[PDB]
């Protein structure tokens, strides 16, 4: 359906926003995006450090009741 | 650190704790009080991380309250509707971590409080 | 808009392209395994399958997942994009895959890639992300990668060597491939020689080619700031003697002159052989002022016949 | 098999590759490099969430057990 | 200059003729020059 | 999905050697896990031996020293290479690969494939 | 670079770390077949 | 390629300096526990 | 290069500004003996001052 002018368009388009992402890709890194790499290494010690120890106080209690009657 | 806040109350009325335990925040540090009931075993009442979330026992949930100052530099349980069943050396434990809700690694580190609850 | 690069990308495909963009390789795993409804060559919004999407953001665990998949399409344009960013491990990778271990698409020229219709260095219905004459050694050459350019000449490929517009810039991306440092001293067994014939023949297609003038007298530029390097790096006189006198006879320097190579004469490790080899005899007049130099030579003046 | 010439030249031109590469290192930082660290640390996250997503698992399969066998 | 990005972005003879003659009448080269 | 079919099935007398063989994808830099597991009759399933995304090896107590869990170049394909045969080793062997780090846990592994025989004459 | 190399770096050591097989002790803990 | 700056650097070695490269701790602390057939002085392509 | 440095300067001389200056009037001296690597002590003289 397209004309080849589209097709041409439509190629030359594409590459040119791929060597513009490139292009901004080699800019020189901002101090903000380190603040947003720095963020996320705050972000994920939080989601690791989060306390799911229940998982294993509930298992020593039962292993002590059980315990008891062996 | 001196646990405080011992006496004697009637059944269904409430007393404070107060043990001088040094908590932190961005540290990752877990402060909880503890329960020795006499012919009983030693078992955990409540927990406070450094972020001031809260956990407490299924036997005194909604009833009890773990709590510390500003500085958290002091800490503070309330105890609301004391019956029959809570009745112990309330001890005071500190530990390192996350590991808040596991009563493994804690050092308790005190005299303890002597409570009783009278029926 | 008016460019529909990419149907509608079900959530199936959409979360697998979500997962393998951001990295997050038990979700890739598990849509690779379990999952029979999915297919992994769905595109995003700009056309990039799962692959060139974990090949962007340097994601090896997830690029070693989908290369274990078999029926993957736009594995070229993945090594492609890799050795433009100087991922050397998924280039690693990359270059163990049926594709490439059991062909010869490293090895074949640029002309039997064209030639050949594979349209295997693409990256979309029609057209490949670099030119169509760039090869993986030309591309890791141009950019300067120099393990990725080790690994390719130990996989056995070489630069060409070499419509009327796409061949002139076929043959300065060959040339750009040729004059960069990570080729010239990983290909030859005399760098700072074919170096310097190199730049001698970007000046020579610098004159020949005038609306790409200024591509090979960059070329050029980069051969003779090689040769210059190298003959910086010397630490002792042997190093130097090896630059200049080549494999005493100073063969490099007049090539370098001849070549109008004018940094690697004028640099103090040649300079200092150029004067010892100018005071043969005169080693304690090297040190003397110019006023005892000029004295020296009003006596020449005066006793020249006496001289002669 | 090499002589005096080739060892010196293959001494020259491995110190040329090192220094280029340490020159390379020298290089300003670009954006991407800095994009390229945060899907580092993003697909650190995703292993180290699905590390604890299957410790869990596992402890949760033996309380089960055990809340049977009591 | 995103006109002479795209522009430079041509890889071929068609490409080139494509962005230069428009849709040999040179349109968008005399519309570069009028504008 | 991946029909594999462990190979390898067949008797030998006891005290000898013998090889197996699955076609489990194995990883280099993803973090996945490789095993052997024994399903002896009236016993249970237990771990023979793992391999780690890196090549590390976990050997059970009862086969350690004496068999040896090795892969190709390719991770496409698992090998089990039994020496010193004795009466204990003998089950219906299957081959199990799961995802992370947790390679010596038997649990999360997935036992998709039929299984071989192997048996020991005494 | 070299600074954002070491840290990257840094976080692959720490991958690998944290990554590393200690589910042994788990394994260990099917004495519960003991019950 | 004309100069080899490092054999054929088997899978063994191979592993050890990719583990050592990229800190695989755990990696190089159990070949340099328990592996006798690894030279710890071998050499990558460089 | 090595003595011509701050981190030496500073950490090795009980009187670095002192040291420092005779280090610049030396490298200053060899710049003007050695013609070949003028530059090299010119740079090392600006670094003491
Ligand atoms: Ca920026
Ligand atoms: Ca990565
Ligand atoms: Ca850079």
């Amino acid at each position: 359906q397209p004309t080849r002018y589209q097709q041409i368009m439509k190629r030359l388009i594409k590459r040119y926003v791929l060597k513009a992402q490139v292009d901004k890709e080699n800019d020189e890194v901002n101090e903000g995006e380190l603040k947003e790499i720095k963020q996320d290494i705050s972000s994920l010690r939080y989601e690791l450090l989060e306390d799911k120890s229940q998982a294993t106080e509930e298992l020593a209690i039962l292993i002590h009741k059980l315990s008891e009657k062996l | 650190l001196q646990e405080s806040g011992g006496g004697s109350v009637q059944s269904g009325g409430s007393l404070r704790l107060s043990c001088a335990a040094s908590g932190y925040t961005y540290s990752r540090s877990c402060l909880g009080w503890f329960r020795q009931a006499p012919g009983k075993e030693r078992e955990r009442v409540a927990t406070i991380d450094s972020d001031g979330s809260t956990s407490y026992a299924d036997s005194v949930k909604g009833r009890f309250t773990i709590s510390q100052d500003n500085a958290k530099n002091t800490l503070y349980l309330q105890m609301n509707s004391l019956k029959s069943e809570d009745t112990a050396m309330y001890y005071c434990a500190s530990k390192y971590g996350s590991r808040c809700q596991n009563s493994l690694g804690y050092m308790y580190r005190g005299q303890g409080t002597q409570v009783t609850v009278s029926s | 808009p008016a460019f529909m690069f990419n149907t509608s990308l079900t959530a199936e495909e959409e979360r697998f392209l979500d997962a393998a963009e951001y990295g997050n390789i038990p979700v890739v795993r598990k849509m690779l395994e379990e999952s029979k409804t999915l297919n992994v060559n769905c595109v995003d919004y700009m056309g990039q399958n799962a692959l060139q999407l974990a090949v962007g953001n340097e994601h090896l665990e997830v690029t070693e997942l989908l290369l274990k998949k078999e029926n993957l399409a736009r594995i070229g344009d993945a090594l492609l994009l890799a050795i433009s960013k100087g991922y050397v491990r998924i280039v690693e990778a990359i270059l163990n895959h049926p594709g490439f271990a059991a062909s010869k698409r490293l090895t074949l020229s640029p002309c039997e890639q064209e030639l050949q219709d594979d349209d295997f260095y693409a990256y979309d219905e029609d057209g490949t992300r670099f030119s169509p004459d760039i090869t993986p050694i030309i591309l890791a050459a141009h950019c300067q990668k120099y393990e990725v350019v080790h690994m390719l000449l130990m996989k056995g490929a070489r630069i060409e060597r070499p419509d009327s517009f796409s061949h002139s810039r076929s043959r300065i991306n060959a040339y750009k491939g040729l004059a960069s440092p990570a080729y010239l001293s990983l290909s030859s067994e005399d760098p700072v020689l074919t170096a310097l014939e190199l730049s001698n023949e970007l000046a020579k297609l610098a004159n020949i080619e005038k609306e790409f003038k200024n591509d090979y007298r960059k070329l050029s530029m980069q051969c003779k700031d090689f040769v210059v390097g190298v003959l910086d790096l010397c630490r002792d006189s042997e190093e130097v003697e090896a630059i200049l006198n080549g494999d005493a006879s100073l063969s490099r320097v007049k090539l370098a002159i001849k070549y109008e190579v004018k940094k690697f004469v004028a640099h103090p490790n040649c300079q200092q052989q150029l004067l010892t080899i100018w005071y043969e005899n005169l080693s304690g007049l090297r040190e003397q002022t110019i006023a005892i130099k000029c004295l020296v030579v009003l006596v020449v003046a005066l006793g020249l016949p006496f001289l002669a």
